[PDB]
């Protein structure tokens, strides 16, 4: 279900963001998605530990 | 950016570092009959690299 | 959209919710074009929020 999260963006698919939005701020949007999914993975890792 | 020059004439990469300086040259570079010495491009087969 | 994106015979073109670079690349169902005349003092009001 974490793959369905937009994390405040306009879409949950990074391909859609890359092919839909201007790269100078699409880099920031992809960075935000990356750090959101990284935080989710860190939460899962701590719970697993 | 996105425009006629920002696509086919002059591009700036996302990691560009520096300054851009602009000044009004209407008192010097303009002509009463029009200055045709400066030209710009509008047609190209593909996007011009920065 | 080359007459709007690649070429600019018009004074100002701006895209807020969509990438202006990939206007020919984005594919949509239909467009509702609203045509009207606004004086130069109030043309800044055409923006969300």
């Amino acid at each position: 279900k974490q793959l369905s999260s937009k994390f405040g963006a306009i879409s949950s698919v990074l391909n859609d963001i890359f092919s839909r939005l201007d790269p100078p701020e699409a880099e920031v949007q992809i960075d935000r998605l990356i750090t959101g999914r990284l935080q989710s993975l860190q939460t899962y890792v701590t719970q697993q530990l | 950016q996105t425009g006629n020059i920002a696509d086919y004439n002059y591009k700036l990469p996302d990691d560009f570092t520096g300054c851009v300086i602009a000044w009004n040259s209407n008192k010097l570079d303009s002509k009463v009959s029009g200055n045709y010495n400066y030209l710009y491009r509008l047609f190209r087969k593909s996007n011009l690299k920065p | 959209y080359s007459v709007l994106y690649n070429l600019a015979p018009f004074f100002t073109f701006k895209c807020y919710g969509v990438s202006p670079t990939k206007l020919n690349d984005l594919c949509f169902t239909n467009v509702y074009a609203d045509s009207f005349v606004i004086r130069g003092d109030e043309v800044r009001q055409i923006a969300p929020g």
